[PDB]
């Protein structure tokens, strides 16, 4: 009856982490797996990450945001990391049962 | 001009600056205390043993 | 090293905490709060160091003694008004320090973390007792509560507490042992706090978008250092407004009235900065249960870092748990209401129901809204 | 040796009714070197003017009408004359060195350029595409781009912060025309200078220009040359990091007075004192400089120098150093240290030596011909005349320590400096603290 492609739209505009101007993975905290994800990104897509993050940084810093236009549409949205990252889960799910 | 005047003079030499601080807070301190006293005696005429001292030296 | 502020064993140190400490640009308010603690303890220390220096800790000293320190001695009315009052200040700063790190997983530095519960359990424990020491109506009845409160704990219980103060009895002893903890225990949070912050320099302070701040980071000094200076100022003037113009406007009154053995206040109603855990202590209908339900009141922020699920560190992202999250400050401060208030149908239920949100929306609500939102981005 | 510097050919110089002021130098010396050094330059450029000058000096010699390219070339290359040149913000020259036995010849040449340039379309479309890339060569040369960078926020806002260089989209758009509409603008004898130096005999210069250069101003305007706009010193940095460069560099400085300035004595012995360093020279034991001696003992530096780099009304005194991505802190600190102590406790002893090394730059900043038409080109031009050695002997040989320091802290104490930096910076701390390094705890 109500869409998970509808619940996710909202989540993501509430969220509002595409205020700041950041896709998804640009927030996920960095564990063990992530960090190892983000160190595989290709150099392109890093400094993009970045940026967007010391981007996001100073206008958090300022207490402002991004002006309506510059939001991240959520169809937009780039999952630039979810890919690697999950390579290395189950590159180390398959590691970490080998050694069982 | 005050602020240059000041600037140059006062606040320019880290060794200047510093005296100001002090000769300022003795001038800061003995003025603000007067006047803070005053607005609080003033704020309760008649109450304090300053005011009532007198019916036993008068007023 | 031409630098000094570098090549130099203690001078290094500070230009290495206060001075060239990479810190996150980006830091709310919510990050003072810590400095400010440190304000606190210290003026805790100085003042209690000095108000030390006019008690007497003997039962048919001790009450007076404080109310000379404070007639008597110059300005040593001063000297308690600002102590009883920093404890507060104390414990804010320590209630808010404790909700920031909670919403941003501050949490997730751990050790920094855990140590800090150390120092909130240490600040609860010296707070209980030196409120003993102006040996009132309160003092006297907190202490033989909040000791007697480990007569629960099995075979070594009864015991352990006819050793814990004195004697067999809330006694002119347990008085002074009490001083003595009190007046050693500061020194502790002190010593702890510095393990604190050594844990936490070990990983940078966090930031409130919780994503890497490397990409940023200023130097300490030049910004934070005046940054803490004004909010020293800031929430310094409430704690001092208070301690000048209405002093005991926190201090319950009935701790006016010396300390009588024989009977305990028909209203005792336990320090604010207690109230909580004291609510949740009394809903809980067996004495066991009365304390185990508190002990977890309190020792629950341990477990807080394996309660988190959310993909994201901070929940400035996560509006869901977000309000959760208030749900979770407001049941707090709702069962402090309801600890400040006496046992009967209108409460009492309340009670033991927000005592009962409390725990599930820790140990249950969050971690369950937490996976939720995660899916809602598909992780 | 005094009586060297007064042995010393004083220079000649005569303005014509045209505008142009004709001074140089006379040797004994069979070579020479001439030029004509316009008050043009990236400064006098606009918005959608900016590159022109330089667009310019790259078709200045590709020709002119009365002889197209491959002559002129062959003209020069055939006499073996070296006609070389440059644009800077607010100077432009274009010199030739022959035997002096062509003086007419040359003249000539030089006026047939600054005044009829060929600027063939067809020719023009290639310099473009040629500047397009050879302004991409200047890019990696970050021993530059941190310059500019420096003017870009030293002066943002005003004419100075735009590179003498030129936006790329300027450059891919200049037109025939505004190639045009800036010589026939800024190219005028009131503003242009014909120097030389080596082995002529002022009078037939003089003839040949007042003969080559047959210029006829009639309205008040073109016998008036234009004072330019103040441009506003900005204390900000600008930030072009990149970990991925080999190193970092750094370039602070304050607002300069502008050459006519008496202080810019004193203050270039300033410079003096605390010099150059470069990993190749040979002295940890190096003299007071000890920005160059701690450069040393502590590794703080592949290399740093200082600099006056001033202009017509306004300048840039700083100092600009290389440093491996780790060291780049404790060098600004050194170094920056330097400025204060500089100001605030510097010694006789030390001045003395500062002094002395001008006085050697100062007679080799004057070694051959072409380097002294350069001076002759430049005082006229910024100065009003020529500053002979005697002189400038005089101007900072009266420079005493007490006066270093009056000097310097009236230009550093407690300033805000603009800084540049370019590189794996993360090791450079904020400005506030490189700013609050500009007072000394005294
Ligand atoms: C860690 C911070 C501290 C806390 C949490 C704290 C809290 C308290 C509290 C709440 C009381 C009861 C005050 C009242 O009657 O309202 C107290 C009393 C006292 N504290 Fe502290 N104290 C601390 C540190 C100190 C220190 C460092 C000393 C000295 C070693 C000290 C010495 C005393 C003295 C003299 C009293 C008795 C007089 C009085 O009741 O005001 N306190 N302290
Ligand atoms: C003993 C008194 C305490 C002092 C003086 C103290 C001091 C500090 C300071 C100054 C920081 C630096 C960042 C900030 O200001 O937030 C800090 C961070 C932290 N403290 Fe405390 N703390 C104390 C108690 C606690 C308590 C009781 C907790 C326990 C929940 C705690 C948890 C943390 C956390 C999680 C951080 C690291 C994350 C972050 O800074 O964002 N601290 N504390
Ligand atoms: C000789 C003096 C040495 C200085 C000791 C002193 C030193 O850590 O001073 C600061 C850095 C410390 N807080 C911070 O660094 C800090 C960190 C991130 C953000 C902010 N600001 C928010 O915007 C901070 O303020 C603050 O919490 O005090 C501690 C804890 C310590 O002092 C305490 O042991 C004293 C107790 C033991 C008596």
């Amino acid at each position: 009856s109500r869409w998970l492609e509808g619940i996710r739209k909202w989540y993501y505009n509430a969220a509002g982490f595409n205020k700041y101007g950041l896709m998804r993975d640009d927030t996920i905290y960095e564990n063990d797996d992530v960090k190892e994800a983000i160190r595989r990104l290709p150099e392109n897509l890093y400094d993009d990450r970045m940026f967007r993050i010391k981007r996001a940084l100073d206008l958090n810093m300022r207490q402002q945001i991004l002006p309506k236009e510059q939001w991240t549409k959520y169809e937009e949205d780039v999952p630039y990391l979810e890919p690697y990252l999950k390579e290395v889960i189950r590159e180390r799910k398959e590691r970490e049962e080998w050694d069982k | 001009t005050l602020t240059a005047r000041l600037y140059s003079l006062l606040f320019r030499r880290t060794s200047t600056f510093a005296l100001t601080i002090v000769v300022g807070a003795l001038l800061f301190e003995r003025a603000f205390d007067q006047g803070a006293d005053a607005i609080y005696e003033h704020i309760n005429e008649g109450k304090l043993w300053k005011h009532i001292k007198h019916k036993y030296e008068n007023k | 090293a031409p630098n000094i502020r570098k090549s130099h064993p203690l001078l290094k140190m500070i230009n290495n905490s206060l001075i060239d400490l990479p810190a996150p640009s980006n830091i709310s308010a919510w990050w003072n709060f810590g400095s400010l603690l440190a304000v606190c303890l210290m003026t805790q220390i100085l003042t209690g160091l000095l108000l030390a220096m006019h008690y007497t800790a003997d039962t048919s000293l001790a009450f007076s003694s404080v109310a000379h320190t404070c007639r008597n001695v110059q300005y040593g009315w001063l000297i308690r008004n600002l102590h009883a009052n920093g404890a507060s200040f104390f414990f804010i700063c320590i209630f808010l320090h404790i909700g920031r790190g909670l919403y941003y997983g501050s949490y997730l530095y751990k050790e920094t973390w855990n140590t800090g519960v150390i120092l909130l359990l240490t600040l609860m424990a010296t707070a209980f007792v030196g409120y003993v020491l102006p040996w009132g109506q309160m003092s006297f009845w907190g202490a033989t509560v909040i000791t007697n409160l480990f007569s629960a704990i099995p075979y070594i219980g009864h015991t352990l507490v006819e050793w814990a103060w004195g004697g067999f009895s809330v006694d002119n002893p347990t008085l002074t042992r009490f001083f003595a903890l009190h007046f050693l225990l500061p020194f502790a949070i002190a010593g702890i706090t510095i393990i604190h912050l050594t844990f936490l320099h070990e990983s940078g302070s966090n930031n409130p978008l919780g994503i890497s701040s490397d990409s940023d980071k200023i130097p300490f000094h030049p910004y934070y250092s005046f940054k803490d200076i004004l909010g020293l100022t800031l929430m310094l003037t409430p704690f001092l407004t208070l301690a000048l113009f209405s002093p005991n406007l926190l201090g319950d009154p009935e701790n006016f009235t010396p300390a009588n053995p024989l009977v305990t206040p028909p209203h005792i109603k336990p320090e604010w900065y207690f109230l909580f855990a004291y609510a949740i202590l009394r809903s809980i209908p067996n004495k066991l249960g009365g304390v185990l339900a508190l002990a977890a009141s309190v020792l629950i922020l341990f477990l807080i870092p394996f309660l988190h699920k959310s993909k994201q560190r901070t929940m400035t992202f996560r509006p869901l748990s977000q309000t959760l999250f208030w749900l979770l400050v407001a049941n707090l401060l709702i069962l402090t209401w309801i600890g400040s208030q006496p046992v009967e149908h209108p409460f009492i239920i309340i009670g033991q129901m927000a005592s009962l949100s409390y725990f599930t929306i820790l140990l249950i609500l969050f971690p369950t809204i937490g996976t939720l939102e995660n899916k809602m981005l598909n992780y | 040796y005094a009586q060297a510097l007064q042995s010393v050919p004083e220079t000649q110089v005569s303005q014509l009714d045209n505008g142009v002021r004709v001074a140089s130098e006379q040797s004994s010396q069979p070579t020479c070197t001439v030029g004509v050094w316009i008050d043009a330059g990236s400064r006098y450029e606009s918005e959608k003017n900016n590159g022109a000058g330089y667009f310019l000096e790259h078709l200045a010699f590709k020709g002119t009408k009365n002889r197209p390219q491959n002559a002129l070339e062959k003209e020069v290359e055939s006499m073996g004359a070296h006609l070389n040149a440059y644009s800077s913000r607010e100077h432009t020259a274009y010199y030739i060195k022959a035997l002096s036995k062509d003086v007419p010849k040359a003249v000539e040449l030089l006026a047939d350029i600054v005044q009829n340039c060929s600027l063939e379309d067809s020719q023009i479309e290639k310099e473009r595409d040629v500047i397009v890339r050879e302004l991409q060569e200047n890019d990696t040369s970050m021993r530059e781009v941190v310059f500019n960078y420096l003017h870009a926020t030293a002066f943002q806002g005003t004419g100075l912060a735009q590179s003498v260089e030129g936006p790329s989209e300027n450059i891919r758009k200049l037109s025939r025309a505004d190639l045009t509409e800036y010589l026939s603008t800024h190219y005028t004898a009131p503003r242009m200078v014909l120097a030389a130096a080596g082995g002529v005999e002022h009078q037939q210069l003089l003839e040949l220009a007042q003969k080559h250069f047959g210029g006829v101003p009639f309205t008040y305007d073109d016998d008036a040359v234009p004072t330019l706009s103040k441009c506003r010193f900005t204390g900000s940095q600008i930030r072009h990091r990149e970990d991925g460069l080999p190193l970092a560099h750094v370039a602070i400085a304050v607002e300069g007075p502008g050459w006519a300035h008496p202080d810019l004595v004193a203050l270039q012995v300033a410079n003096a004192i605390i010099g150059h360093y470069d990993r190749t020279y040979g002295g940890g034991l190096h003299s007071s400089s000890p920005l160059a001696s701690i450069a040393v003992t502590n590794k703080l530096c592949q290399s740093f120098q200082t600099f006056s780099i001033c202009y017509s009304e306004t300048g840039l005194f700083g100092f600009y150093f290389v440093c491996d991505r780790m060291s780049i802190d404790d060098m600004m600190f050194v170094l920056q240290g330097q400025w204060m102590r500089l100001c605030t406790s510097i010694s006789e002893s030390e001045v003395l030596r500062g002094k002395n090394f001008l006085r050697n730059a100062l007679v080799s900043h004057l070694d051959g011909t072409t380097p002294v038409c350069e001076d002759i080109g430049r005082e006229l031009l910024t100065y009003g005349r020529r500053i002979p050695l005697e002189e400038w002997e005089e101007r900072l040989a009266e420079v005493d320590a007490r006066m270093v320091r009056e000097v310097c802290s009236k230009y550093i104490y407690d300033q805000c400096p603009a800084v540049a930096g370019p590189g794996p910076i993360e090791q450079l701390p904020d400005y506030n603290r490189i700013r609050s390094g500009m007072f000394w705890l005294r």
